């Protein structure tokens, strides 16, 4: 049964040997070949395992393990996957002296549990309330982006837009709380935080549309305005129940069956000043059910005031071919933290790129809120739970004593692939980190580079359970 | 023969991994690649794995109504059925010894079994306190081997107390099972109220007080400008109904089918609930619960038996409406919801909840228990040897070689768990051996401690159907001579 | 390139795996099939290594390690090539990592030097204040090297051979001990327990007549007892080869009847002259030479190999005597007293020659019941003779068989973040290489070689630094200072030195030119 | 360790068959295939066959030492030490037990099946005619498997009054052995009278009363003392006859040296001259010629008589007497009984045979019986053999395995297993049922009342004590050591290294 179990280890180490070479800004780019014939390259170590098609069950649970990375701490998905194949090289020696895969992964269990307890002594907790700690934490982690000078101005907006769910008591800190929406025309530095839900559909073209309207209710319709399938006579049926109920903004949701809705009623509407916002895409309706604390109603007969929400203003901002349409004063109990950015830009490739360089920042001050404390990276942390490991590993009694030592070894990986990745000698930098690592303990702090903990901390929990479940395998099985 | 015992313990080599908790899980791979999945459970495995030899299918199939009985320790019978067969090889080839002979020497070799767990069941019917512990090491054995072993400290409680609030028959429709995402494993809560996720009605009031529960099953949709008059023609044959629903004096309707708007709608001016979407599964429930009645006949009022509930009130939580119910008839029932990460780990819970509530249904009407964590094949495995005493030449090597075969369970659950099987079961039998038998195989430090300080204990009932489907199933396969295939068409 | 250092590695690590097994006092035995037939059992590498016959260069650097470490100690010859496979293992993971050679070399030699240091710290005196508990020690000393053999049955008796052979051989204030004046003798049949200690040098001979003294008295109080060695027989001679002497008519026929005849006690009047009682030739006597020196009292024995006769002449303080005529007094024999004692119900019927004083040389004498058993006694004993000269030449000893190993591991791996160099990676593998002996160690006594070397590593901290015993020796427990067991300081020494610089030899060699045969 | 198990196990199957009376005989052919001979003797097939297999020729040399102690259940201790190498694949294998623990669990393995046999041996000083029906028992184990077997149950008090007629050492060299053809074997007869199978002199008269045995030693072919050193030169044939007269001249004083003793029979060890045959005739001297080494420690252990290699005087010198030396004739061949010596402690037993190849067969079967029943003198003590022994011994094995480590367990409860294959292939050697047989066996020695055991002639399970069947102490203690001591020998070696040969 080994040579199933030897051959998961080979196979999935054969993976982060493509991915040592990527890790960090500095690093070498990959070669992928997609079945269709087209050639991409990139650094980035998701997009690689994205596009590899791995066929092999087992080394397919690298592209959970960094997909959880992301989903969570949003940085370090490059690093988990070195991480985890350090310890399955250092696995493949366990085999040979009669150690059994179990007591391997029950080692794993303690191995884990007290690097967090270790990591926390080594960390300086730090506070919300401090606004410069965020924004020079913010600004330096954009230095891998192509612009750095629009990655300044940029940093304090976004610590503010987190400022509404950086409250003390909080459970579930969620990036969804904050909508990023890009829009053609303007600059970067032009950038503006709105403090209810803002859409990303224009409003109604045609003649009569208000476009505007002050005092509005605002609710999740997923009914659709068609002739019946006199054409008139019902679609004013229709209309004649939302103006009963005096709902100045209408939602339609985006259906390519047929029409949303017909030009006739539109005019309609359009005497009663009524404004509706077609193509709405079902990732926006759990968006606006959430802030706005409206109710998703699907037919006609389910229409009533009570369902609805309220705004204090609705109106069309149109800057450089913007025409964005935005939502303020919610005044209701249900409202959370909602917050809205708009992100402005010439070109496409510019909004594109600066849309995503903004979520790894909200993911590095996403980490702080959950997790307090911040450590310097570039191997610091690394080096440190390395070394008192191997003091601890004298004090356990067992077969675990020679994995305490062979896990220790194990991160020192991290510290080797950075020095070969930036060109330095690998044993020279390691032995002259190691050698001043008696008397300093995290001296970066100078150079603006400071990685969160839960990067650090989700490397280790992802990579428990990742190695754990790969040795459990003792065979794989033709079922179906 | 030769296809028989390797089917046999082909059968076997796959599920001998996933016995206990320490244990190693088997992955399974399909066509398409994208439907593997990573599950210990035999009755999943064994299933869904195609096999080409019919003897091995004959295993599987008793395997199914094994599951059904308890549902836990299913992996157990099926590697101890294989043993029974693995061991047969030696009784042939080395032995020569009637296979018939071997078959009746398993049944008095099973006779000693039966007595064994007899005369070693210890329960205690005086402090029921001290009975509720066991009920906890109980369910802690359960909920070994699967991913809820991590938490399974916290459900220790949740089970025992949930079984200790039935008090009645052992039928498993008083308990449901609710899963929703988000929040952690140990966030799961007992409530007794019968949460329910089904919302009903467009416009209903979130609390009620005096209200009364009954179950009925009418089809308010459909009978059996001219349109006009064959619509309005149905409400007023169907209000006829709803007069007798008024005539019942109950603040809540509940309606398997669907309701039409118009009967909805005059329930909201009486002050009557409008339930639809009721499923077989939910009537069976709310008539073993609220003290319901399918009520087939609405000819006249007061014809069946009416239902009580004090308050209804609805709760959000998870993001969907819920119905929880207070102050209910026969409130010994129970729901149990648990909170899980991703719908892959509540695939998993749910059935492993499922078999650990079966196996807690039996401890009520059978309060005999037994040592568990290798320590009950230890004891059988003597009383087998002890029978030796008077026993036929054919019969010798046939009686002995069940008492290994019952070693073999420990064995492989030291293998699973990376330990010494050879140390560790042969230093077990010595102290067992005279006087004394407390202490058992530990799967945690690595040495022998007591089971009872450690909290490891088995049923009688549990484990009485091991020793005897085993024993039945392995005579079967072994008695077989000769597969005939017909044409496959 | 890099096929240099890899099947250079590779190879020494097949080699040395055979001899793993062997190491201990449960090491399993091998079986070296000779090339005239016969078949040799031995545990010990010595024997192995000179067995084994290759052409590959680099398993006979292992051959060379144990020429020298036999005849310089003769202990550790089995483990000292074991040990140094341990650093060629390590090293081969430092090469990986891109360190140089010379840099793995330059790291096991700072790494030896400091490890002596910490183990001369901890070594302990025995012969140091009263001089009987010396012998105390070591006559429980010698009891651990014979567990392994045969010899283990009776070693209890067998103990006090070793200690009493080197007394008599050896001064306090000389402290020199030779394995050439202690001569290795075994005897088949009989039994193994009737095996004692002789002051001198004892011989297998048997008279060529039956009712010849079995003892040699002192004759009126003479000056010890004379023996002659001479390298030809007293009777008329004949030619070895062939004689064919005809004679043409009667009177050179009764010319010869009389010479030969009056050369009979001619040549037997020269034993009264130098007055010696026991006569040593290379060559048998006639049968008139038998019947004069039976009334006369004075043994004779034939056919004396010629090694034998050099053991004789410095113990007795004798000569070797060309012809009769250059016989003298001063070139006899020096000894108390010559007596044939017979042993059991044996027909051998062996002669012992007395001393009852100090010499500088002693014989000793080992009996066996089977051909296999002697032989396995003599190397059982020879070993023996290695460990008690170590001992009285370094009174400080420290302890091993497992224990040692561990405790001198500890200080490497301390000291190896203080130095803050590139050689910081060999002294953790320089520790891991030391750990190797009580792993193997554990692998022929049954045991987790990983949950034993982590048993001795935690009961060494929490306790005390002192050595704890092992299971690998079949004792009740461990801590085998209670149990008196005792290794010799100067052959640990030894042995961790020419092994950690055999494997700076084997780095140093880049390129391995092989060529064909003459 | 593939090489070795399996090697050793190929080597005991091989004479598997020859154990027990019930046994087979396997045939052996070489190249040229007309020196194929049928024996069951289990010491011939090991040494005749030649093995490539290192392990397999440790057992040769181990059976050796077995075969001069005794030189019967030679065979059970090799089928013994390979069923232990056979259970230790399962030990080592599947079971993850440590070679050196299989080693150490026979060492107190041994231990408890020495104590089962200590006491379970009974024996009676009193009444001496029991301990001699004791010694019929035994015979007849050690005659089963031959060709003997027909007329053993008359040979069975041959061999049980001879051995009464010692009254000394346990040495063998008493009894000499003589096979005549001719004639059933049931003809054959113990004597103590010294049959001799050589004459004496040219034409002497046969009988011979008042005899004074001597021993001596001398070359009677060219007699000459202190005369060595000249040889005979001659010119003719004439003067060549004038120097062979000195032969008989200087052999003139020699026999009269000789004639002072006073002897009526000569022994030498060399021939005799043709000149004094025909002188000892004149003065009443017999002269035997032929005699061996072998036949003069035997007269060393009769008459008392010694080399005597001085002639130079009739004193300081032992000599021995007879009463009557008679001379018979029978097969075409004569023999020499003598009579009235003094405390004979020597017997002679002849065997008469049908052809060659019987009496070949009957040697080796005859001085291993007698060998056995030499030492039943020291030890009295006898066991329940026929399958018994070695069922009570498996108890006192599991009796032990009660206190026991964990690692030592298994390997002391394979040691019992391998007890009962003995008698296992005993069974399928007679063609019962081993399994349902042995099995029966089991359960009455299970809880005391141990009497019977397991026969091979009617199939059922009867005494062991009124069908005859016991086992000397001696002879199952030395099996249970050896075996033992066999086995760990090639369980030490873990690889082989085979030298260049040249």
């Amino acid at each position: 049964p080994q040579e199933v179990r030897k051959a998961n280890i080979i196979a999935a180490r054969s993976v982060a040997d493509a991915i040592r070479t990527s890790l960090g800004p500095k690093g070498m780019d990959k070669m992928i070949k997609t079945s269709r014939g087209e050639i991409i390259i990139s650094n980035d170590g998701h997009t690689i395992l994205k596009q590899m098609a791995i066929l092999h069950p087992v080394a397919r649970m690298l592209v959970e393990v960094s997909a959880a990375q992301d989903s969570e701490a949003g940085d370090g998905t490059t690093s988990v996957v070195i991480l985890t194949g350090a310890l399955l090289g250092a696995a493949e020696r366990l085999l040979n002296k009669g150690i059994h895969p179990t007591i391997i992964a029950d080692s794993f269990q303690s191995a884990a549990k007290r690097s967090v307890d270790i990591l926390l002594e080594m960390c300086h907790k730090v506070s919300l309330s401090d606004r410069e700690q965020l924004v020079r934490a913010a600004s330096t982690s954009l230095s891998s982006k192509i612009v750095s000078q629009y990655s300044s101005f940029l940093a304090p907006l976004a610590v503010d837009s987190v400022l509404k769910i950086s409250d003390e008591n909080s459970k579930n800190v969620d990036l969804n709380d904050i909508r990023l929406v890009k829009k053609v025309g303007g600059t970067i530095d032009d950038t503006e935080m709105i403090d209810g839900v803002v859409l990303t559909q224009t409003a109604i073209k045609s003649a009569g549309g208000p476009t505007r309207k002050e005092k509005a209710k605002i609710g999740l319709i997923q009914f659709q305005i068609s002739p019946p399938k006199e054409e008139r006579a019902y679609l004013l049926n229709i209309c004649k129940k939302i103006k009963k109920a005096k709902c100045n903004v209408l939602l339609i949701q985006k259906s390519i069956l047929r029409d949303a809705v017909n030009d006739l009623a539109l005019h309609f509407l359009s005497k009663l000043n009524i404004m509706v916002v077609k193509d709405i895409e079902r990732e926006e309706i759990e968006f606006l059910s959430k802030g706005l604390g409206c109710k998703p109603i699907a037919d006609i007969e389910l229409f009533t005031e009570d369902r609805l929400g309220s705004a204090d203003l609705v109106e069309e901002i149109d800057s450089d071919g913007s025409k964005i349409v935005r939502v303020t004063g919610i005044r209701n109990n249900n409202a959370r933290p909602t917050v809205s950015v708009v992100i402005r830009g010439a070109n496409n490739m510019i909004i594109d790129e600066t849309e995503r360089s903004l979520h790894d920042a909200l993911c590095v001050i996403r980490c702080l809120v959950k997790e307090r404390g911040l450590i310097a990276g570039g191997g610091a942390p690394e080096i440190e739970i390395s070394r008192r490991l191997s003091k601890e590993a004298r004090s356990m009694e067992g077969v675990q004593a020679f994995i305490w030592q062979e896990f220790a070894s194990a991160l020192e990986v991290i510290p080797t692939t950075l020095a070969e990745n930036a060109g330095l000698n690998s044993i020279k930098v390691v032995t002259e980190l190691r050698s001043k690592h008696e008397n300093g303990e995290l001296n970066t702090y100078e150079e603006h580079i400071l990685q969160p903990v839960l990067v650090s901390t989700s490397a280790i929990t992802l990579a428990s359970e990742c190695v754990k479940s790969i040795l459990r395998i003792d065979d794989i099985a033709f079922s179906r | 023969r030769l296809s028989a015992f390797v089917g046999a313990i082909a059968v076997g080599d796959l599920v001998k991994s996933t016995l206990g908790p320490k244990g190693m899980d088997k992955l399974l791979q399909s066509a398409s690649s994208n439907t593997c999945m990573v599950t210990n459970d035999g009755a999943t495995i064994l299933k869904s794995i195609p096999l080409d030899n019919p003897a091995a299918k004959v295993l599987v199939n008793i395997s199914k109504v094994q599951d059904d009985e308890v549902g836990d320790g299913t992996t157990s019978v099926t590697v101890l059925s294989a043993e029974l067969l693995r061991e047969a090889e030696k009784l042939i080839d080395q032995s020569k010894i009637h296979p018939q002979t071997i078959i009746e020497g398993y049944r008095l070799a099973s006779a000693a079994a039966l007595d064994a767990l007899t005369k070693a069941a210890v329960d205690n019917s005086h402090d029921k306190t001290m009975f509720r512990e066991d009920l906890i090491h109980i369910a802690k054995t359960t909920l070994s081997s699967k991913i809820l072993s991590q938490d399974k400290d916290h459900f220790a409680e949740l089970a025992t107390n949930a079984i200790l609030r039935l008090k009645g028959s052992t039928n498993l429709e008083h308990i449901q099972i609710i899963k929703i995402l988000g929040g952690k494993l140990s966030d799961s809560f007992l409530d007794e109220g019968f949460i329910l996720a089904k919302k009903f009605g467009n416009n209903q009031p979130k609390r009620i007080e005096n209200a009364k529960i009954l179950i009925a099953n009418t089809t308010l949709d459909t009978d059996k400008a001219k349109l006009a008059q064959l619509e309005k023609a149905e409400r007023e044959k169907m209000k006829n109904k709803i007069a007798k629903i008024s005539k019942f004096g109950i603040n809540t309707f509940i309606n398997r089918q669907l309701i039409y708007d118009y009967p909805e709608q005059l329930f909201t001016d009486l002050g009557i609930n409008s339930i639809e979407h009721a499923d077989f599964e939910g009537v069976e429930r709310l008539a073993l619960v609220t003290g319901g009645e399918v009520v087939s006949t609405f000819d006249e009022p007061s014809k069946c038996k009416l239902g009580e509930c004090d308050v209804i009130e609805e709760i959000m939580l998870g993001e969907q409406p819920f119905l929880k119910f207070s102050g209910c008839k026969a409130g010994e029932a129970c729901t149990i919801v648990l909170r899980g990460a991703t719908d892959q780990t509540l695939d998993e819970a749910e059935r492993s909840l499922h078999d650990a509530l079966s196996v807690l249904s039996q401890t009520t009407k059978e309060t005999r228990t037994v040592l568990g964590g290798g320590c009950a094949e230890m004891v059988m495995s003597k009383a087998v040897d002890t029978e030796a005493q008077n026993i036929d030449g054919k019969k010798s090597l046939a009686v002995e070689a069940f008492a290994r075969a019952l070693r073999q369970l420990p064995t492989i659950l030291a293998d699973n768990a990376g330990f010494d099987s050879s140390e560790l079961v042969s230093k077990l039998r010595s102290s067992i051996y005279n006087g004394i038998s407390t202490s058992g195989l530990d799967l945690n430090n690595g040495t022998i401690a007591d089971m009872r300080q450690l909290g490891i204990v088995e049923s009688y009932k549990l484990k009485r159907a091991v020793v005897s489907s085993a024993s039945e199933a392995a005579e079967v396969l072994l008695r077989v001579d000769n597969i005939i295939r017909a044409r496959p068409r | 390139g890099l096929e240099a250092k890899k099947s250079h590695i590779l190879a020494a690590r097949s080699v040395a795996s055979i001899i793993k097994t062997s190491l201990g006092p449960r090491g399993l035995d091998k079986i070296l099939i000779s090339p005239d037939g016969e078949i040799t059992i031995t545990n010990d590498g010595a024997t192995i290594l000179s067995q084994m016959e290759l052409d590959n260069e680099i398993a006979k650097l292992l051959v060379q390690l144990s020429k020298s470490q036999d005849d310089e100690i003769g202990d550790g010859t089995t483990g000292v090539v074991v040990l140094a496979s341990a650093l060629l293992d390590q090293a081969l993971e430092l090469i990986q990592k891109g360190i140089h050679p010379i840099k793995i070399a330059n790291g096991f030699d700072e790494a030896a030097k400091l490890a002596i240091s910490k183990l001369e710290e901890t070594c302990d005196d025995i012969s140091a204040s009263n001089d009987e508990l010396f012998r105390d020690f070591l006559l429980r000393a010698a009891k651990t090297s014979l567990g392994s053999k045969i010899v283990s049955k009776d070693h209890d008796r067998f103990a006090e051979m070793a200690v009493e052979a080197v007394i008599n051989v050896m001064d306090k204030d000389r402290k020199d001990v030779d394995f050439d004046l202690i001569k290795m003798q075994g005897r088949v049949g009989g039994s193994i327990s009737d095996s004692k200690l002789i002051n001198g040098v004892i011989l297998d001979k048997d008279f060529s007549h039956p009712q010849m003294p079995k003892c040699v008295l002192p004759k009126e109080g003479s000056d010890g007892v004379k023996l002659a060695i001479l390298t030809c027989p007293f009777e008329p001679p004949k030619p070895k080869t062939k004689h064919k002497l005809d004679i043409s008519s009667v009177e050179e026929y009764q010319k010869l009847q009389t010479y030969e005849q009056d050369k009979f006690k001619e040549m037997i009047d020269d034993v009264k002259k130098a007055g010696a009682d026991v006569v040593i030739c290379q060559w048998g006597f006639d049968d008139e030479a038998n019947h004069l020196l039976l009334q006369n009292d004075l043994p004779a024995v034939r056919w004396v190999g010629g090694q034998e006769l050099e053991h004789i002449a410095i113990s007795t303080n004798g000569r070797i005597v060309p012809r009769f005529q250059d016989l003298s007094k001063d070139k006899l024999g020096t000894c108390s007293r010559i007596y044939e004692q017979e042993f059991g119900t044996t027909k051998d019927r062996m002669l012992i020659i007395e001393q009852s004083k100090e010499t500088k040389t002693v014989t000793c004498f080992v009996r066996g019941s089977n051909k296999m058993i002697v032989d396995e006694a003599e190397r059982a004993l020879h070993d023996s003779l290695c460990v008690v000269r170590n001992l009285v030449k370094d009174s400080r000893v420290v302890y091993g068989g497992g224990a040692a190993e561990v405790t001198m591991s500890l200080a490497v791996s301390e000291e190896a973040d203080k130095q803050r160099g590139i050689d910081q990676y060999a002294f953790r593998g320089f520790a891991q290489a030391l750990d190797t002996i009580p792993m193997t160690l554990a692998e022929n006594s049954g045991l987790d070689p990983i949950g034993t070397l982590s048993t001795l590593k935690s009961k060494q901290l929490k306790e005390k630094i002192s050595n704890i015993g092992v299971d690998c020796l079949g004792y009740g427990s461990n801590d085998m200072k209670e149990l008196f067991v005792v290794d010799p300081f100067i052959g640990k020494k030894q042995q961790i030195l020419l092994a950690t610089q055999l494997c700076r030899m084997i780095l140093k060699i880049d390129n391995v030119i092989i060529s064909g045969k003459d």
